[PDB]
């Protein structure tokens, strides 16, 4: 009676099926692998909204404490979840040729190597019964382990500025979430696919949400757009200011200048930095002239890194612990631990202790 | 192997109309991009028309636009090519084909049919 998943064959199609069946009231959904049955309650996530190029993108939820959640774009779908301590994608586009496109880029990496247990970092997932690959899983713990690339990382990876001025704004909990916009920028010669940028949106809107109960107080709504601006050269922080000075001159982000700013790309900056940020620079009720604005990679391989630069956007401070997302190298976390980075960011977005969480 | 088989070709004078078909077989035609090419005696191989999966996006030579319409029935794995207005400049044998990519305009194309000639008179 109860739906499922079945993941040795799981499609485009089958996650369409299932996620559209779900309700205002969730669903219950079984993964089912060889020797591997997890029920998962999903459900709809309605704090976040998502625009990209050429489609909405849905975003869905479990409740476990392996985080399985899902998106799901009219071109593409993705299953994530953690099993045994590793991360694990299943990604499926619903093109097969743009599905065949999706599996070459993966593999790529691969392709030097001949390791014995390649299947369980990287696999190609065919239609059930020549076969046809309609999903790829990618264990990106396991990837690391066999690709052993050298790691890249955060280090000096914000602008900070002059302390603002303290100038009695501060407020209750508002009677719905303000919505604030992450307008995101596809540097002009950069190739990014939606499940990339999709999985590393939802990453960032959920390391805030995650604090102080803070989708009270926000709910995010991503829209992507294609810009002419592209880094001069290979250095991080003069490749922002180069961008957020773009913001300027665009006569379409006019009226917008208060809200938050990614240029993204699929690779990484010189010295192998993963983005860039304006440290401290969005506040609900000062937010201007574009100043709430950073860099990300989107690459799989390095999960919430647009997360990671939000933190910073929003005040927080790089800390000593390897299990904080705000750790200064990268560690594939997703969550803030530090408290004082918690009330750092919740402040900024209109949340006083008085409010509980 | 994979199976395509164009028919509805024919000659037609100008301002005519003719309706291609394209069957196909031996791949999950409703998961794939479909494209129609035609090809003009000792001219390049020119894209004519992307239709997506399920239908939904279209997308048309500049040549083309507003006289042809690309369709799809899935539960007949079948292509269509509705031509109106047909002008000598259209005439070529006309292919179904599975592009490489999604990309349009496709050049790459992984396996097309055997063509349908279509021949549109002129008199001036
Ligand atoms: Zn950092």
């Amino acid at each position: 009676v109860t739906a499922s998943i079945d993941l040795q064959s799981v499609s485009y199609t089958d996650l369409a099926t299932q996620l559209n069946d779900v309700s205002d009231f969730g669903k219950m959904i079984i993964l089912k692998d060889n020797g591997f049955n997890r029920q998962v309650h999903v459900s709809m996530d309605k704090r976040t909204k998502i625009q990209l190029d050429n489609e909405n993108v849905r975003l869905f939820n479990g409740r476990d404490k392996d985080s399985t959640s899902f998106i799901l774009g009219d071109e593409f779908a993705v299953l994530r979840f953690y099993r045994n301590g590793e991360s694990i994608s299943y990604i499926a586009y619903k093109e097969a040729q743009m599905m065949n496109e999706i599996a070459e880029f993966y593999a790529a990496p691969f392709k030097k190597t001949r390791a014995i247990n390649e299947k369980e970092a990287f696999e190609c997932i065919y239609d059930s019964r020549g076969k046809d690959i309609v999903s790829v899983k990618i264990n990106i713990d396991k990837a690391k382990k066999i690709l052993n690339l050298p790691e890249c990382d955060y280090i000096n990876d914000y602008i900070k500025t002059p302390q603002v001025p303290h100038g009695s704004q501060t407020r209750a909990v508002p009677s719905e979430p303000k919505t604030v916009y992450v307008i995101c920028l596809r540097e002009n010669g950069s190739t990014i696919y939606p499940n990339e940028v999709s999985a590393q949106m939802q990453d960032a809107a959920n390391s805030v949400y995650a604090v102080h109960g803070l989708k009270r107080y926000v709910n995010f709504h991503f829209v992507l757009y294609t810009t002419e601006y592209s880094c001069p050269s290979g250095d991080a922080k003069e490749g922002l200011e180069g961008f957020t000075a773009s913001l300027k001159s665009n006569p379409k982000a006019e009226g917008y200048d208060d809200q938050i700013y990614f240029l993204i790309r699929w690779g990484t900056w010189d010295n192998k930095i993963l983005g860039m940020s304006w440290f401290n620079s969005y506040n609900v009720n000062t937010a201007s002239d574009f100043e709430a604005s950073g860099m990300s990679t989107t690459q799989l391989m390095y999960p919430g890194v647009m997360a990671h630069e939000l933190g910073h956007i929003l005040g927080a401070e790089h800390t000593d612990n390897s299990k904080d997302l705000m750790y200064a190298t990268f560690t594939g976390y997703l969550s803030h631990l530090s408290e004082k980075n918690m009330d750092i960011i919740a402040k900024n977005l209109g949340w006083e202790a008085a409010d509980g969480d | 192997q994979v199976q395509l088989q164009e028919s509805g070709g024919g000659l037609v004078q100008p301002g005519g109309s003719l309706r291609l078909s394209c069957a196909a077989s031996g791949f999950t035609f409703s998961r794939y991009t479909m494209t129609w090419v035609r090809q003009a005696p000792g001219k390049g191989l020119e894209w004519v028309s992307n239709i997506n999966s399920d239908g939904g996006r279209t997308y048309y030579a500049d040549s083309v636009k507003g006289r042809f319409t690309i369709s799809r029935d899935n539960t007949k794995n079948t292509l269509y090519l509705q031509m109106n207005s047909l002008k000598p400049e259209d005439t070529a044998v006309y292919y179904c084909a599975i592009p490489k990519r999604t990309y349009v305009p496709p050049s790459q194309f992984d396996d097309r049919g055997q063509g349908t000639q279509v021949t549109v008179s002129s008199h001036h």
